[PDB]
């Protein structure tokens, strides 16, 4: 059967000048046939360390890996600025050669609560018969954030769709935006619309909502 | 020194053939084993197959019967031809030396059987045309299009701060994108905001006023 | 250098050899043995200007570069000479390349004729590794 790879842990956020472990677990012996990659943002990806521990000429030396057989780590001693991305884990012991799942290397800061704002269906969309009502939620640290809709006062999951940014440049925060659509006769068969979000900056859920029989 | 470019049909109808071709430059495509890794949607990806520096060849089991790999000693390139697609099979597509040394940019294949479609585009405005703390934030919604991408601005330009674009996601086989942006209360209505759409694939452009 | 038996089979495992795309540990020290002896030294001229290198013997018409054989492909991307050091690193990832091709282990001739399709377990066997 197909070797899997499981890396963990899916995520983690550091400060730059911070050490971090990342691991690699094989389903099957692999010896030292595991390779790490980096693959930031929109680019390709760049391979670090192969065959467990040997280093590439031309790869800057905080980064390192270590282990054999089916337990393999890779170390980064000190994170810099430009070590945050995604790590993947690759082997070529068998064939098909497979990938872990990934790491996601984060930039780590102070929480930040969302800013959220619901909108309600242009008087444009209406007419074409349609009805979307959407919510942003931006600039919030961390990650980890729960959307909740609502349409009078009962839990809706059916015509949602999510979207979410990479973590900011410029503030090292995360944006997000939750999309209700609906038929317009959907729409109006109904009062109030609630978006509802849970984040670790607050045991009580921010609410932001409106009701059609206003405005 | 050695390197690769992808370049192909970034658009392929269900059922139909994907092709891909990958261009050494700096080197000969018979001085190195090559390979098509394919990365999908959630960051998973697939280690296609390879061909050696002989032609010889080793595909996924998983895509074995769909997949074939060739290269072209003459003009330096290999290929990758991927039949009976589905949405599946929609992916970032890279090629690289076995070694993994080298990469290309990637290039991405999508399946759809969608044809070009104009987007729709919604002003975001609060509820009542309100407003209560000492800033605001409007939106745009722009809905239906088909393919990507859409490049959105404000105010054609003039406004650039506090704004926030996010990725477009598949809805019922278009694409929906949505942009907010933020500014001081006595900004707006003061001062109009318009969204800036514009779609090449259709040869579109609107400007919404909130 | 010149390897005991041993003492390369558990060079060999720790560079993951064992079981490398199938192949059992023993089929590398069995081609090392009829190929060179356990020696990382050992050199062999052909009668095209391509030289064999290594405790592998891998030539450098297509795997390796020495600056002086005509039509050199480095297939390898490596210096010949990294091949001859009492450090197999180099030796290995060649080899786990060559037998990356369709034609695997078959790659080397001596391999073929005295360990392809024999108990080449033999040749690990007694080692405490």
């Amino acid at each position: 059967m197909d070797i899997v790879l499981t890396q963990s842990p899916a995520t983690l956020s550091v400060t730059p000048g911070d050490s971090v472990s990342l691991s690699c677990r094989a389903s099957q012996s692999i010896s030292n046939n595991l390779h790490w990659y980096q693959q930031k943002s929109h680019e390709s990806p760049r391979l670090l360390i192969k065959y467990a521990s040997q280093s590439i000429s031309g790869i800057p030396s905080r980064f390192s890996g270590s282990g054999s057989g089916t337990d393999f780590t890779l170390s980064i001693n000190s994170v810099e600025t430009e070590d945050f991305g995604m790590y993947f884990c690759q082997q070529s012991n068998s064939w098909p050669y497979t990938f872990g799942g990934g790491t996601k290397l984060e930039i780590k800061r102070a929480d930040a609560a969302p800013t959220v704002s619901i909108f309600p269906p242009s008087s444009e969309q209406l007419t074409s018969g349609g009805a979307s009502v959407v919510c942003f939620l931006n600039n919030f640290y961390p990650k980890d954030i729960n959307v909740k809709w609502k349409i009078d006062g009962s839990e809706r999951q059916n015509g949602v769709l999510n979207s979410w940014t990479d973590q900011d440049s410029k503030d090292s925060t995360y944006s997000m935006s939750s999309t209700l659509t609906l038929t317009k006769d959907e729409y109006e068969r109904h009062n109030s619309y609630t978006c509802e979000a849970t984040h670790k900056t607050s045991t009580s859920p921010i609410v932001k909502s409106f009701n059609r029989n206003e405005c | 020194a050695v390197q690769l470019q992808e370049s192909g049909p970034s658009l392929v109808k269900p059922s139909q053939t994907l092709s891909l071709t990958c261009s050494v430059t700096g080197d000969s495509v018979t001085s190195d084993i090559w390979s098509w890794i394919r990365k999908f949607p959630g960051n998973k990806l697939e280690y296609m197959g390879y061909i050696s520096y002989s032609g010889s060849t080793y595909y996924h089991p998983s895509l074995k019967s769909r997949i074939s790999i060739t290269r072209d000693t003459s003009k330096n390139q290999y290929y990758l031809q991927l039949n009976s697609v589905t949405t599946e099979d929609t992916a970032t597509y890279y090629c690289a030396s076995w070694g993994g040394d080298v990469w290309g940019a990637g290039t991405t294949v999508t399946v759809s059987s969608a044809k070009t479609t104009a987007p729709s585009v919604y002003p975001l405005a609060p509820v009542c045309g309100d407003t209560t703390g000492s800033s605001v934030t409007l939106g745009c919604l722009v809905k239906g299009y088909f393919p990507e991408p859409v490049t959105l601005t404000w105010n054609s330009g003039s406004l650039s701060s506090g704004v926030h674009t996010f990725p477009a996601v598949l809805q019922s086989d278009l694409y929906t994108l949505s942009s907010s942006v933020t500014v001081t209360s006595s900004t707006w209505p003061s001062q109009s905001i318009t969204c800036n759409v514009a779609h090449p694939a259709s040869s579109t452009k609107v400007d919404k006023k909130i | 250098k010149v390897f005991g038996r041993c003492e390369l089979a558990a060079a060999m495992k720790r560079h993951g050899l064992d079981n490398y795309r199938g192949y059992s540990l023993g089929n590398w020290v069995c081609a090392a043995k009829f190929e060179s002896n356990f020696n990382t030294q050992a050199t062999n001229r052909n009668t095209d200007g391509s030289t064999d290198y290594g405790i592998l013997q891998i030539n450098s018409r297509w795997w390796c570069n020495d600056g002086r054989t005509p039509g050199s492909r480095n297939l390898c991307n490596i210096p010949c000479s990294a091949l001859l050091s009492s450090d197999i690193t180099a030796s290995v990832n060649c080899a786990k390349k060559i037998v990356s091709d369709g034609n695997g282990m078959n790659a080397w001739v001596a391999w073929r004729n005295r360990c392809k399709g024999t108990d080449v377990q033999a040749w690990i066997r007694g080692c405490r590794l």
